[PDB]
């Protein structure tokens, strides 16, 4: 009972390899609602100018 | 160079006493290192400028 007397089990062997998931789980928030909502554009100078009417 | 001319009168059969010769002159100069350095920030190359790309 409770494993035969002289059976070879995982307790006795020594060459067992490790098991790694190979995936890293990161759930920290990095969403940018305002940046995603607004538009994109290109500026060609230190000062950016526009007009209203 | 050559020596300056002068009086040259000798007694007959003077059993010449051997006059000293002339030797060259050594001149030398040292080397010199000149350099110029320049540093430009990254922003100064992206903005538009008149007359330069």
């Amino acid at each position: 009972m409770a494993t035969p007397t002289n059976a070879v089990s995982t307790v006795e062997i020594n060459g067992k390899r490790e098991d790694l998931i190979d995936i890293i789980y990161n759930i920290a928030p990095y969403d940018t609602p305002f940046m995603t909502a607004i538009g994109k554009g290109v500026a060609t100078a230190i000062t950016h100018e526009w007009q209203t009417d | 160079e050559l020596r300056q001319p002068g009086k040259n009168t000798r007694v007959e059969g003077e059993d010449a006493t051997i006059k000293a010769g002339s030797f060259t002159t050594m001149l030398n100069n040292f080397c010199q290192i000149s350099d110029e350095t320049l540093q430009v920030t990254g922003t100064a190359d992206k903005v538009k400028k008149a007359g330069r790309k």
